[PDB]
């Protein structure tokens, strides 16, 4: 079998706001922009 | 219409019914009725039936008119509303009737053509019993039942298959979202099915069916609905059927509900093909196989099938709260070897939906049993906090886990309405996580299963799902397994589910800890007499070459403790018949288990006292794995000896010295003065202990200046229960509100010897009710030996929605109190913080509970009592209830209740567990039967090292001659100890599982002349050790061990690989009737 | 001070459902009949 | 007053009547979100007589249609449809 | 696990079981921290 | 007033309305409560 018998490892449940409101900041143009997509869209843009 | 309504006319048929009348209240059987009974008696419609529980036999004689030669189906109506079980004449069980929701049988199209006949055992009670009045109430002893409906029908098929159409459209037009355009197609649909059909024209139905269509699809009307959209099911539909083993009902009754639920399933299975079951208790299929052969013969046809699956590996679905450990052990232990032996299954998943509470190591056991899977339902009733989760894995106390999913609509009987499909999904708790919900349809609590109506709407929700496609997707040809397998499939293993740790706690039916007391006492006092009875068993064959171990005799013997176990009968939840049937077989298990090891005893050497030999030639039989240093017991009425043991542990000579620390009563200022080496009880002429202090550290343990106890210690309070809805199960938080201290009592000094000092408290609780309440300090010669002041309770209990507890105020600071639950403890918290720690102000406990601070602790032992509350500094013992709805005498009479206040000046350890154990020790008595054949051989079996490892369980194992030992880390740390065998010579010492299998080999020293094997034990670890005596990331299913070399899997499932050494054991039953390997490699 | 310094009694927050159907069996006639209001409706009836 | 339906027959003081419908999703400058879609749909007045909404997207009341945007946007609407399905079937190559 | 925080311990839960203890992923603790089962424990000390 | 009232003591009975009176007042028992904030009632009550 692949189910471990031992867990020592708790797993919590995912509190439905905070990780609705993180999917956020993945498109945002904020403060963790360059954590995140946007960092990535232009391939050196020139001006 | 009757026969004698058509004379002139052999061609418009007839119903014939005779009835015979079964004269006491006895369920004769087939062969004892047809052929032997005469049926000569008529009944028509209309009639009245017996008392309650009486059972009729109709002779049922049925003539079709041969204007009937089409109609290719026709119907035997049945409505008296009661049981039904048609018979065939060759006396197989066809089909049953229950009231109204299961009407219809279907001739068999054998004898349509010829005017035959068939049998209906009719009992006269409903699916839930009598009830008078209400369900839960007692039982009506006088209830009639009319024979409504004794009919032959031609059903219009076409018609019935439009009415299931327009049920499943009405359903969704009244259940779906009012902005749902499914919802508006459905009512446009079916508005003009009602505008098209006209009850003069049959073509109507036709076009109302093609209609319909446009809605359901054209696949409805077979199997192949299923076979579309197949691979992304939301929700995995399983037929079930709760029988309870005795709920509302004898067990005489519940064995023809088991074969009348399970013939009826079968003729379905038979008629539906994408059809699946599950039915789990193995006592079940047992008293099945027993009362019909063959039709256990054809159910395990239909189970290699993959048709009824067989589930839960236990013996009964138990209540997990108040079984010991070896109890929960022996449910799994012979529910799998049944399901082994009968059919080729091995259960791998606990089905469990209907217990009250489930405790902190039921995940380990299960794992030690070979089930990962859990399926539950009956968190749901928690009346203050949703459980979080649908679908998680629960982690027992020594970091076991499975995984648990609870059906999102919230139960086993659904009724396969598209709102029961719907909230099978969409009442998940934890979505995210998995998107796969378990719909369990039927009809149960005790009774028949799913009808053939429900897997017509369950094709129609199918078919609405594939066309429209609001309803989720709803599969109905995969088991239980399977369902756990794509769930395991989806979250990588189960490592991405959340998480529980620890007890699952019922915040519900409280007062089943405490309610039947007498059968509670009774199931304690007999799981420790099989434990001493295997004990000496071993022993006894082991070294006696004349004495076999009496497997046949315990087996029956465990079978009656477990049967006893189930999740109605021991929360004491029955009616009064229930427990007229089960306090009987209780007491006649203990006696007869006083027998076997008394027989055991004989061949070991010794025999009973007798009560004429001489005192100084007087042994005590211990049979805990460790040195009691001394006992106090009463040899004659009143006469106390000391016996003592300086070495061997297992017997004990009574003792010549007098005692180092004797006890002693005396008086004082109207006080009552029991005093100790170790301890001095302050009591008031009122009987509260108004002082318990420690003397070797000196200080008060009660704290009666502060909470609201300001009047000594053992106070007892009785309480108003009056729960809000079910009397025997339920205890709310609002009965502390109310309540009446006892403090009218007096006391008197019953004994100031050296050996034990007491007084007498004479309680009265009220009119008609008293009690007479016994404290005592023994002396000792070694603190060892010591349980703290003992308290026996004689009450004469006769009060009505009253709740006897007993108060302690300790003078104790901690947050969490420490209960034992089965192998291990369980902390609870003590302060009332959140909603979560509110629903627990009534908890369960085996043997003691601790409240211990970083200095010091007190620990309440008892030997019957199941439900504790400490909470700030009070420590609370549930002793008595008085509960009338189920049983309206439930706890009346007489009642002994002990419990010990043990005091001790650390944190909770292993002294207090060996006080428990010796607390609920039954010392038994022996004379040594010569002196040529006195050995002591009770120190055979010994485990030295860390205290808190406990040597619980001695056995034979089931298939060999090797001996079981039961071993666990009972406070848990991660702990070492060594085996010793002494006079025998042992083969090889192996680590096995809970079913006996062998897991790996241990390295087994040879001393002087024992044998030493070495153990660790993990902090919360339930070992099991196989002894044969004589000379001589994948892991294994059977042995947990890492497969490093190639390996066996399953194709037939998801999730089984076995290693090639158990493979060629042929250890690889798991839930696959027909297992099918393939080899695979590095 | 009626303050206490010390608390050793904690006290939970009643559970609104609980307490809420607990009202109905004050003026109930059904199994706790006896321990509530209506058992001293009527000082001995007469028929 | 909200009007009792999305489609219906206006008739003409004559009897004339055409068949009108008014766009579920009360815009004419819709962005293809998926409430747009839903809402195309799911706030139709009379769904029992039809099923079918108009979902009219673009940028408007003066000045410059729909962008590439919000093509995607329907693209990906149709893929959830057609994939999880609880989004309605959303049609791109059909005329009014 | 046992905290050390202003004159004491407290007691935090190490399993998730509840929103409760989902809350408190991360806890203060002023110079040790403890987690120890009944036979063996390990304190982390730290300064700052 | 469950709490207080106990079937076996009659004045339970009076102390249970004496609580009653912190919610009702002290005029329910007569026509006494309708002689207050009579003129500014919501609602007229008549009998048919
Ligand atoms: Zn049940
Ligand atoms: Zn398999
Ligand atoms: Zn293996």
């Amino acid at each position: 079998t692949l189910f471990p018998v031992l867990n020592n490892t708790p797993v919590g449940k995912q509190v439905d706001s905070i990780y609705e409101s993180r999917l956020d900041q993945f498109l945002s143009e904020g403060q963790y922009r360059d954590f995140n997509l946007p960092s990535v869209y232009d391939h050196a843009r020139i001006d | 219409n009757p026969s004698g309504d058509v004379n002139n006319d052999l061609s418009k048929g007839f119903v014939d019914l005779k009835v015979y009348r079964v004269p006491d209240l006895s369920r004769p059987s087939f062969n004892e009725v047809v052929g032997h009974k005469k049926f000569d008696e008529t009944a028509s419609k209309g009639d009245t039936f017996g008392p309650s529980w009486a059972t009729f036999w109709f002779e049922v004689h049925i003539r079709l008119p041969k204007s009937w030669a089409k109609y290719e189906q026709v119907i035997f109506q049945w409505n008296c509303d009661n049981e039904g079980l048609v018979y065939s004449q060759d006396g197989v069980p066809l089909q049953a009737f229950s009231g109204s929701e299961r009407t219809d049988f279907i001739l068999p199209d054998s004898w349509k053509t010829t005017e035959d006949t068939f049998y209906i055992e009719m009992a006269c009670n409903g699916m839930f019993g009598t009830g008078a009045g209400s369900q839960i109430a007692p039982p009506d002893p006088n209830r009639y039942f009319t024979l409504t409906k004794a009919d032959l029908v031609a059903p219009n098929l076409p018609a019935m298959a439009l009415a299931y159409d327009f049920l499943l459209m009405q359903q969704c037009v009244k259940q779906l979202p009012s902005n749902c355009w499914q919802k508006y197609k459905a009512r446009q649909i079916c508005n003009d099915i009602m505008n098209t059909f006209h009850p003069n024209d049959l073509s109507t139905i036709n076009e109302c069916r093609n209609l319909a269509k446009a809605f359901l699809g054209n696949d409805i009307d077979s199997e192949a609905v299923f076979e579309k959209n197949n691979d992304k099911a939301n929700v995995f539909a399983i037929g079930h059927c709760h029988i309870d083993t005795a709920w509302l009902w004898p067990f005489a009754e519940t064995r023809r509900k088991i074969v009348r639920s399970w013939a009826t399933q079968m003729n379905i299975m038979d008629r539906y093909p994408e059809y699946q079951f599950v039915c789990s208790q193995a006592l079940q299929y047992l008293w099945l196989k027993e009362d019909h052969p063959d039709v256990f013969e054809k159910l395990k046809e239909y189970v290699n099938q993959n048709k009824f699956i067989p589930i839960g590996g236990s013996w009964v679905e138990h209540d997990t709260n108040i079984p010991n450990g070896e109890s929960l052990i022996r449910q799994f232990l012979l529910g799998q070897h049944f399901f082994e032996k009968e059919f080729g299954v091995r259960c791998r998943t606990f089905w469990l939906p209907d217990t009250f509470g489930y405790s902190s190591q039921i995940p380990q056991i299960c794992r030690l049993c070979g089930m990962d899977r859990f399926l539950t339902q009956k968190l749901s009733w928690n009346n203050i906090n949703s459980f979080p989760t649908s679908t998680f894995n629960w982690v027992a106390l020594d970091g076991s886990q499975v995984i648990c999913h609870m059906p999102p609509a919230n139960t086993y009987t659904a009724d396969t309405n598209v709102n029961d499909v719907l909230h099978s999904i969409d009442q998940h708790k934890n979505l995210v996580n998995d998107q796969a919900g378990l719909l369990v349809f039927g009809i149960g609590d005790g009774g028949g299963g799913p009808t053939p109506e429900m897997l017509e709407k369950l094709r129609r929700c199918k078919g609405i799902a594939n066309t429209v496609g609001y309803l989720p997707n709803v599969k109905l040809g995969n088991t239980v397994d399977e369902f756990f397998d794509g769930i395991l499939k989806r979250t990588n293993a189960g490592q991405t589910l959340p998480s529980w740790n620890g007890e699952l706690y019922f915040e519900f039916h409280r007062g089943t800890y405490t309610t039947q007391a007498e059968l509670k006492k009774l199931m304690r006092k007999v799981e420790i007499a099989l434990h001493d009875a295997e004990y000496v068993s071993t022993l006894a064959s082991i070294f006696s070459k004349d004495y076999s171990y009496p497997k046949e005799s315990l087996q029956d013997l465990w079978r009656d403790t477990l049967l006893c176990q189930f999740h109605d009968v021991l929360p004491g939840s029955c009616i009064e018949m229930v427990y007229k049937d089960a306090i009987p077989i209780m007491s006649k298990v203990l006696k007869n288990t006083e027998a076997l090891l008394w027989q055991a005893i004989e061949q070991l050497g010794f025999k009973k006292a007798s009560s004429s030999d001489n005192k100084e030639q007087l042994c005590l039989l211990n049979t805990l794995p460790w040195n009691v240093r001394g006992v106090i017991t009463e040899t004659e009425e009143n006469k106390l000896v000391y016996f003592e043991s300086c070495d061997g542990k297992g017997i004990l000579t009574a003792a010549h010295t007098s005692l180092k620390h004797p006890a002693a009563a005396y008086q004082k200022d109207d006080n009552f003065i029991l005093v100790n080496d170790h301890l001095r009880v302050t009591i008031a002429p009122n009987g509260l202990i108004l002082s318990l202090f420690d003397l070797h550290k000196e200080r008060e343990i009660l704290d009666l200046k502060s909470g609201k106890n300001h009047a000594g210690a053992n106070q007892y309070v009785l309480f108003e229960d009056t729960p809000l809805s079910w009397q025997a199960w339920d205890t709310e938080v609002f009965s502390l509100e109310k309540y009446e201290v006892l403090d009218k009592g007096k006391v008197s000094i019953k004994e100031s010897g050296p050996l034990r000092a007491s007084v007498v408290v004479d309680i009265p609780i009220s009119e008609l009710s008293h009690m007479k309440a016994t404290i005592s300090l023994e002396g000792y010669n070694d603190c060892s030996e010591f349980t703290g002041v003992n308290f026996t309770c004689e009450v004469d209990w006769h009060e009505s929605c009253k709740f006897l507890k007993v108060e302690f105020p300790v003078d104790i600071h901690s947050e969490f109190a420490s209960y034992e639950t089965q192998f291990g403890i369980t902390k609870r918290p003590t302060h009332y913080n959140t909603s979560w720690d509110v629903a627990k102000f009534e908890v369960c406990h085996q043997k003691f509970a601790d409240y211990s601070d970083f200095t010091y602790g007190v620990s309440v032992l008892n030997d019957c009592k199941y439900g504790f509350s400490t909470h700030g500094n009070l420590m609370r013992l549930s002793l008595l209830r008085s509960p009338k709805q189920p049983d309206a005498h439930a706890d009346m009479g007489k009642h002994t209740i002990r419990y010990a206040v043990y005091p001790h000046s650390k944190p909770l350890d292993s002294s207090t567990v060996r006080a428990a154990h010796k607390f609920n020790s039954n010392f038994r008595l022996l004379t040594r039967a010569s002196d040529t054949a006195n050995l002591d051989i009770f120190d055979a079996f010994q485990l030295v090292g860390e205290p808190n490892v406990i040597l619980s369980h001695i056995k034979m194992a089931e298939k060999g001659k090797s001996i079981i030992l039961r071993v666990y880390e009972s406070l848990g740390g991660k702990s070492r100890a060594r085996l010793v065998i002494k006079s025998l010579t042992v083969a090889s010492v192996t680590k096995c599982n809970g079913l006996e299998e062998d897991l790996e080999e241990l390295c087994t020293l040879k001393s002087n002349d024992y044998y030493e094997v070495p153990i660790e034990l993990r902090a919360f670890e339930i070992a099991t050790f196989k002894v044969n005596l004589g000379f001589k990331s994948v892991a294994c299913n059977t042995c947990l061990k890492i497969i490093r070399n190639d390996s066996f899997h399953c194709t037939k499932c998801f999730d089984f690989d076995v290693c090639r050494d158990c493979y060629a054991k042929q250890a690889f039953l798991h839930p696959c009737p027909k297992p099918h390997f393939v080899l695979v490699r590095s």
